[PDB]
């Protein structure tokens, strides 16, 4: 489960 | 898109007044913390190349808009479920009830939820939301899109949220209050009545984000 984009990690 | 028309008119109106193009600017006089949103998106995950978009709302509920335009929603008790199909058909159940038709999608929701929990920061954690109604529905993500500068998140309660990638600033627009909540780069939040910004003006940085907000709302209405 490695999403390309996301909110501020 | 009845709420979006109101938001467009509201944004068109404030931008036309040129709030930052004035000598006397007093944006504090436009503050109305009685208008803080009940709900905003505190975390999001764009995995739409494979599965869809997962998000967290400020109340700790989670949702995922899958690529097939179905929606799964986990309420903040971490157990209660709302499933919304494309045509609008909704189902209320639980994770623990173990419905076989939905296990593929439930498993995915848990992956999204886990990724957000251990990896991502909660936006507006320093904000207390407005109370709301015990009878009102949990809002869900109606639609969304990314530009090169921002993500745009449109909720079913009519609120539109814009998060800017470059400097972490965020906008929450509510057409029901005709209000905007601004989270700056220092994580400070202020809620403004839009009509009061036309009269009192605001700083250059808020005004340019209100200009950008309008373009995005145009995009939302124009995608229908």
């Amino acid at each position: 489960f490695d999403p390309p984009l996301h909110s501020t990690a | 898109d009845c709420h979006l028309s109101d938001m467009l008119q509201q944004l068109h109106s404030v931008n036309a007044s040129k709030p930052s193009e004035r000598g006397l600017v007093r944006q504090e006089e436009a503050e109305d913390p009685a208008c803080i949103p009940i709900f905003w998106v505190s975390k999001w995950v764009d995995y739409s190349d494979k599965y869809g978009l997962g998000y967290q709302l400020c109340d700790n509920s989670v949702g995922v808009l899958f690529n097939d335009s179905t929606r799964l929603i986990l309420y903040n008790d971490g157990d209660s479920l709302q499933y919304i199909e494309r045509d609008g058909t909704e189902s209320y159940l639980t994770v623990s009830s173990h419905p076989n038709s939905l296990m593929k999608k439930i498993t995915l929701l848990k992956y999204f939820r886990n990724y957000m929990s251990e990896h991502l920061l909660k936006a507006g954690a320093n904000i207390t939301p407005r109370e709301g109604d015990e009878l009102a529905r949990l809002p869900y993500l109606r639609t969304w899109f990314r530009t090169r500068s921002a993500i745009i998140l449109h909720l079913s309660n009519g609120s539109v949220q814009i998060n800017f990638f470059q400097d972490h600033t965020k906008l929450i627009l509510c057409p029901l209050m005709a209000a905007v909540t601004y989270i700056d780069e220092k994580r400070d939040f202020r809620t403004y009545r839009l009509s009061l910004l036309e009269e009192y003006g605001c700083c250059k940085e808020l005004a340019s984000r209100l200009r950008y907000a309008r373009t995005m709302v145009d995009k939302l209405l124009s995608s229908r």
